């Protein structure tokens, strides 16, 4: 009910004067006179009736002078089961040429985050399919889980084989959220779940929403798209009693759009050129996403590491709000395998004796021992050639290798790169093949019949073939 | 005679908005008055320069000038035109060389042009796209080979000075003839090339070394030289990306190059500090990250409801000392699809273009490749990749034998300069090194082998290529062909 | 405390020389085993 | 905080917002020309040698000076609020841009009924009639406004013509079309 | 050079003569990021718990000739320019 | 093309200098006499041209 003009615009920050009302903090404007629509979010007030705003598009056009409108309240975006397998904006418009979304109710995507009373001590697996992820850092139902490395390790690879592992075989629903990335990728995945049939054009029977804002938005955008994506999946969480999956790609950028503006806001720089409100921004953030006593929400969110530096201020102050993670690194890679998962830096918070039953523990534990083992021997083996070893030392490094192997898995979305059919392994067979691996039943045969193959029945069967056609 | 006095024989004045210059110095100038006067529009001065306004404060406007300041002066005044800054656009620009701003620079003369276009637009967003399925080649061996690219694609050449960055687009650019000449409108492409930062003599050379090749018939030049003002030099990539979408909106295709981009963000650097705004790391600005991703994003692969078109890019950086993890090319690594890397170790050994082909890659998975190529190429990585793990030490029965085939197959790579290939004489000079013929002569002499071969299969065989050519993959008839074709030269070629 | 210490592996992290020479002598000592272990295969399933 | 009248010209700086405080403070209980009317004579009175020499020494104490300025508002005649506009810009120790402020209001009240100044040049002398007559377009251009401000200016660097300024419009007529037929050799 | 307190408002009030405490009491001038800068409260001691308008409270923690910077116990949305602040005359403590 | 590129170098030489002698020679005869009368000339038309620029508010 409050009208300003523009006095000032640089960069993407402009400042607004008030006359007749002041809006509070957090609240969104719109200026008149554009043939798009532009929004204004309200950031700081700088006395003497004028307030310093961020911009969710482009400013080229704007003239000092130029009406400007007050709503009364912040961004609010539609929501219910009418948004199901459409595209949507940060500020809720369609962007997939279908026509507007009729819905009946509408969110704010600023609200607070549930109290201690309302907490949940619960701890039950989720099996993939997977070994190394099912053997030496399982995942849990309604957890946090963090994906971890560096720049073309293959984290959008593993993060599409969970989707197509674990959300086709779910009762419930899903919402994918893209935050700064190719706009390429985001046309694979959208024409990818219309053959699979689980976005459909025709019927009502749709199972996930897409929420997108990519690397060529200005920095207020890639900023919020988030919140956006989460306060979707916490409609569906509480006033539905449903278990709900939430997917996120490089939430890094979430905090790089931050850095952008802050020194235009008049702030003195932090260590290694971040702003002084780091810990509390991800903090407020991050606090949203738990599974109440309502609903469980079950994420998976994926990190980039900037030039495999793990102490670096962004990844560091992100190990705390996880349950389990998993590191990528570029060194397996380099050898040929995949997923370059490294075996020796991923942590679970279910790998207990009483949770998973001492068998399946005492194998895994058995297995990081020996793979710790190998690193010292490699130093020996530098100065002193490889024969002059120990026959028991030449026995452990022959062990090692082949347990290094039969960690590779072939998936079934790289078909078109290794050129073979994907495979799914339970759980049984993953704990036998290596505690026979561990007892030398297997010291006979090549290492090249332990690649890139699923369960233990099929190594014998590779070699077999392997000495026929010899 | 009567020509000058017909120029001179084709005068109205009319009011405009107006304000004055407070101060100048060192490019920047403030200016007092303009009131109605939008964001990122273009003024023009009294002498004849111009400028474009970027900072609106309460009491003043920030404008940057294009071109030299010793003529600006306090008291004077300022014009505005109206318009967003904008560059002229067609295919009459083919053959001709430009500046930043659209001006010929060449001595031909005016440009006849009916079109304009802003320089800062939006790309295309998530349904007008569609996947990436037409090959793009280039004439390189350790290109074509292992690290495909499809057109549509982004693809970055990083390494340090004095490696061979600038040849391979060189080479690029001319293997496009035999496509050019010829009947369908559905295999041409047409270049573009960008120079920053770089001296007016290279330019030349470069300029001279296309003309002699016949060449320029389908490329456009833009140049910002080191001599020009820094704001031209922080214009002058989108002026040509503009000038590149104009292809890809009407269905045809289109390759474009932005030479040293390394030296765009210290011009950017340069202007943004004189305008008192504060520093970042190394001083560059808080948001240098998208400077570049708003500009790489505009390449993409339209379906057919739009046309069909397409556009390519192929950035270039340099890296000192050899330091990949440094801050400006982290941030372009993480926005391209792939990377070629180049080293000088490999360079003074005789391994010239000087490919690392253990870190190359190429995110296509060579879905857009030729049928024939691959049969020969995916038997070649696994020979080089178990070459690799062994043949390094600072029996007969598998090491011998893998290293006498490993050192043969390096030496088939290595190219001569200003020279691309066709891909059916490719296969065939990989079909003879793969499958062993090779095996015997010593390594020293196989360079003449490949060029004597060459020479002989063109000329006395032109209706085999055209069969390999046409059909797109090999066949039991052309198998058996080429074994006794070599066999037989591989006898008698014994110098 | 204060100074540097080293750890487990150090020699094949950094990448130099030592660490390809040390690379290549296990690829090529593993190389040559399973020849024997895959004639010994053949040798087997063929008699039985 | 109540809220304040705006004035029309708004110029910036802390003379701009002393200047607008007082305007904002003489359009309640009306008293704009008043208060010029004083500013000026305050101006006339400020100008004494001694006076200054008692306003421009750093060493004596911002006390004496407070009060030789109050017993100086309070014995030569007014007693409006511009005595507590004095005796802030004494506490605050602004006193040397006091003719800033006031030239300041000055042209913020001479806008109030603003005269929209325009300006004339030419590289000769013109007749007084053809003056007058341009005084009579000129007002017809002017339409809606007050008396026209006309600087005439001679300037013989220029060939010869006619250049006007009205407002922030701006027509040029004169010698610059050399310029227009040196761009024949261009093209 | 200009200070915090030498904005038109505040001068104003002063040049039109002039029932406000300005001892015991106070008014915001800014809030941002949660600091708060307020003008008067003359009496306030060094690291002091106040109390807002809406309910939350604060910290003193800069005496400035012209303002006083406090910290904010909350969100910054419950607070906005020319809100009410008073003293407690106490500093923390805890059952 | 040596006969060829000799006469075009010619006859760029020669539009050059004829350019720059007009330019030159239009500097040099306007007179301050001249400047006089076609001012008062200028005066008539300019007012007029004023008065054109005026009647479209
Ligand atoms: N295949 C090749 N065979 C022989 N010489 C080559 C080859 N490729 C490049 N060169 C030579 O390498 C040198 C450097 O090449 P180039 O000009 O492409 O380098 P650059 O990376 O662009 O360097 P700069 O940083 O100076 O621009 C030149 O002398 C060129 O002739
Ligand atoms: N089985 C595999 N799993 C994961 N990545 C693979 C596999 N085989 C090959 N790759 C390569 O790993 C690369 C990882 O790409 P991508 O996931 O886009 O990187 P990032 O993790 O940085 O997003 C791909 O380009 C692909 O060529
Ligand atoms: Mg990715
Ligand atoms: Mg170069």
């Amino acid at each position: 009910a409050a009208t300003g003009r523009i006095v000032a615009v640089i960069g993407a920050v402009v400042d607004v004067q008030f006359d007749e009302g002041l809006p509070p903090i957090l609240n969104a404007l719109e200026v008149q006179g554009r043939e798009t629509r532009l929004v204004l979010e309200v950031a700081q007030h700088l006395g003497e009736s004028t307030v310093r705003t961020i911009a969710m598009d482009g400013t080229e056009g704007l003239v000092r002078g130029q009406k400007v409108l007050d709503s009364g309240a912040p961004i609010k975006i539609p929501v219910g089961p009418e948004t199901l397998g459409r595209i949507m904006n940060v500020i809720g418009e369609p962007i997939d040429e279908r026509g507007p979304i009729k819905t009946k109710q509408f969110a704010a995507i600023h609200a607070e985050a549930p109290e201690f009373m309302e907490m949940s001590v619960e701890q039950e697996i989720l099996v993939t399919g997977i070994k190394v992820v099912d053997l030496l850092a399982p995942y849990a139902k309604g957890g946090k889980i963090g994906l971890f490395g560096g720049a073309g390790v293959g984290k959008t690879v593993l993060i599409m084989e969970l989707i197509n592992n674990v959300a086709k075989a779910h009762g419930g629903y899903s919402v994918f959220a893209g935050v700064g990335e190719r706009t390429r990728e985001g046309n694979d995945l959208y024409h990818e779940m219309i053959e699979s049939g689980v976005i459909n054009l025709k019927d009502a029977t749709s199972k996930v929403a897409l929420v997108y804002g990519q690397m060529n938005e200005p920095p207020g955008a890639r900023a919020r798209v988030a919140l956006t994506g989460l306060t979707v999946a916490e409609y569906f969480r509480d006033q539905e009693g449903q278990d709900v999956l939430l997917f996120i790609d490089n939430i890094f950028r979430f905090t790089q759009a931050g850095s952008e503006v802050s020194a235009l806001l008049g702030r003195i720089p932090s260590a290694v050129g971040y702003q002084p409100t780091l810990a509390t921004d991800m903090g407020t953030m991050q606090e949203r996403i738990t599974t109440t006593k309502k609903g469980s929400i079950t994420s998976v969110q994926a990190i980039y590491v900037p030039a495999d530096d793990l102490t670096d201020p962004a990844p560091a102050t992100t190990f705390a709000h996880l349950d389990a993670t998993t590191v990528l690194s570029r060194a397996i890679a380099e050898l040929g395998i995949y997923p370059a998962v490294d075996p020796l830096d991923s942590t679970s918070r279910i790998m207990d004796p009483n949770i998973v039953g001492s068998e399946h523990y005492d194998v895994a534990r058995g297995v990081q021992k020996i793979l710790q083992d190998y690193k010292s021997l490699q130093d020996i083996i530098a100065i002193l050639g490889m024969d002059e070893l120990s026959e028991e030392d030449k026995l452990t490094v022959s062990r090692a290798r082949k347990i290094q192997r039969f960690l590779s898995q072939p998936f079934q979305v790289a078909e078109v790169f290794t050129g073979h059919l994907g495979k799914l392994v339970p759980l049984k067979e993953t704990i036998k093949g290596f505690q026979q691996i561990l007892a030398g039943e297997y010291d006979h045969l090549p290492e090249q019949a332990f690649y890139m193959v699923g369960p233990i029945e099929e190594a014998v069967a590779k070699a077999d073939k392997l000495a026929e056609e010899h | 005679s009567s020509i000058l006095e017909e120029r001179i024989l084709g005068t109205s004045v009319d009011l405009e908005e107006t304000g004055r210059v407070l101060s100048i110095g060192d490019g920047i100038a403030r200016v007092h008055g303009l009131r109605n006067v939008q964001a990122e529009e273009m003024v023009e001065f009294s002498s004849g320069l111009k400028g474009m306004s970027l900072n609106l404060e309460p009491d003043n406007v920030g404008v940057v000038v294009f071109g030299n300041d010793k003529l600006i002066k306090e008291g004077d005044i300022v014009k505005r035109t109206g318009a967003i800054v904008d560059v002229p656009v067609g295919e009459e620009l083919l053959g001709r060389v430009v500046d930043a701003l659209g001006n010929a620079i060449d001595g031909k003369g005016p440009i006849g042009s009916k079109t304009r276009r802003r320089v800062g637009l939006k790309a295309p967003g998530i349904i007008p796209r569609i996947s990436v399925r037409e090959p793009m080649q280039t004439g390189i061996k350790a290109v074509d080979s292992l690290v495909p690219i499809g057109r549509g694609q982004r693809e970055l050449i990083i390494g340090d000075r004095q490696t061979g960055k600038t040849s391979i687009a060189i080479d690029t650019i001319i293997n496009q003839k035999r496509f050019n000449d010829g009947t369908d409108e559905k295999k041409k492409l047409y270049c573009i090339y960008v120079a920053i930062g770089q001296k007016r003599s290279t330019v030349a050379q470069l300029v001279k070394r296309l003309t002699d090749a016949d060449a320029m018939k389908y490329t456009i030049v833009v140049s910002a030289t080191a001599s020009d003002a820094a704001p031209l030099q922080y214009l002058a990539p989108y002026s040509g990306c503009s000038m590149g979408e104009y292809f890809r909106d009407n269905g045809k295709h289109a390759l474009i190059i932005y030479d040293d981009l390394s030296k765009q963000a210290v011009a950017y650097r340069q202007m943004s500090l004189l305008l008192r705004r504060p520093p970042g790391r190394e001083a560059y600005p808080g948001d240098v990250f998208y400077l570049h991703s708003r500009l790489l994003e505009r390449a993409a692969k339209m379906n057919d409801a739009f046309g069909g078109g397409s556009l390519t890019a192929l950035p270039v950086i340099e890296t000192q000392a050899g330091d990949v993890s440094a801050y400006i090319p982290t941030n372009v690594i993480s926005i391209t699809d792939g990377q070629i890397f180049l080293e000088t170790e490999l360079f003074y050994k005789g391994i010239r273009p000087a490919i690392n082909v253990g870190l190359s890659v190429s995110r296509v998975g060579s879905a857009a490749q030729t049928r024939a190529m691959k049969q020969v190429a995916g038997t070649m990585k696994l020979e080089l990749a178990q070459y690799r793990e062994v043949a390094a030490f600072a029996l007969d029965a598998a090491t011998q034998q893998l290293l006498s085939r490993g050192v043969r197959l390096t030496e088939l790579l290595k190219q001569g300069q200003y020279a691309p290939m066709a891909i059916e004489e490719q296969v065939a000079v990989i079909y003879a090194g793969v499958r062993g013929y090779l095996d015997k002569l010593e390594p020293s002499k196989i360079t003449k082998f490949e060029n004597a071969f060459l020479s002989h299969v063109i000329s006395q065989h032109q209706a085999l290529l055209g069969k390999i050519r046409a059909d797109g993959k090999i066949s039991e008839e052309t198998d058996a062909k080429l074994k006794e074709i070599v066999t037989n030269f591989l006898a008698g070629f014994e110098a | 405390p204060e100074g540097v210490r080293s750890g487990a592996g150090a020699v094949r992290d950094a990448g130099g020389a030592f660490g390809k020479k040390e690379q290549a002598d296990e690829e090529r000592y593993f190389r040559a085993r399973a020849r024997e272990q895959l004639a010994a295969l053949k040798k087997h399933h063929e008699n039985e | 905080f109540a809220k304040l009248v705006r004035p029309p010209v708004q110029i910036y700086g802390i003379e701009g917002r002393y200047a607008t405080a007082l305007y904002s403070a003489a359009s309640k209980q009306n008293k704009l020309e008043q208060v010029e009317k004083e500013l000026l004579r305050v101006a006339q009175i400020l100008k004494e040698p001694k006076v200054a020499a008692s306003i421009m020494n750093p060493y004596v104490k911002r006390s004496i000076k407070v009060k030789s300025l109050s017993d100086m508002t309070a014995k030569e005649k007014f007693s409006p609020l511009t005595s507590n506009l004095i005796n802030l810009l004494a506490e605050n120790g602004r006193l040397s841009s006091t003719p800033g402020v006031i030239s300041a209001f000055s042209t913020m009240m001479s806008v109030h009924r603003g005269e929209v100044p325009c300006s004339v040049t030419t590289a000769s002398p013109l007749d007084e009639a053809t003056l007058t007559e341009l005084k009579t377009v000129l007002k017809s251009f002017l339409s809606k406004g007050q008396i026209l401000k006309l600087e005439v200016k001679v300037d013989p660097s220029i060939m010869g013509g006619m250049i006007v300024r009205i407002g922030e419009k701006y027509v040029d007529m004169s010698a610059k079309t050399k310029i227009q037929k040196l761009s024949r050799a261009m093209r | 050079k200009t200070g915090t307190a030498e904005v038109s408002s505040i001068l104003e009030e002063r040049i039109l003569g002039a029932s406000v405490d300005l001892e015991e009491t106070g008014r915001v001038l800014s809030i941002g990021d949660g600091i708060a800068r307020v003008h008067g409260l003359r009496n306030v001691q060094a690291e002091e718990m106040v109390e807002f308008s809406s309910g939350l409270k604060g910290m003193s923690l800069n005496l400035e000739p012209d303002n006083v910077g406090v910290v904010v116990f909350g969100n910054d949305k419950l607070i906005k320019e020319g809100d009410i602040v008073k003293r407690t005359g106490a500093i923390v403590d805890v059952p | 093309d040596y006969h060829i590129s000799v006469q075009n170098m010619m006859r760029q030489k020669e539009q050059e200098h004829m350019i720059r002698w007009v330019e030159k020679h239009v500097v040099q005869s306007i007179s301050a006499q001249q400047e006089k009368e076609t001012i008062a000339k200028c005066i008539a038309d300019l007012k007029l041209l004023a008065k054109k620029a005026q009647a479209q508010p």
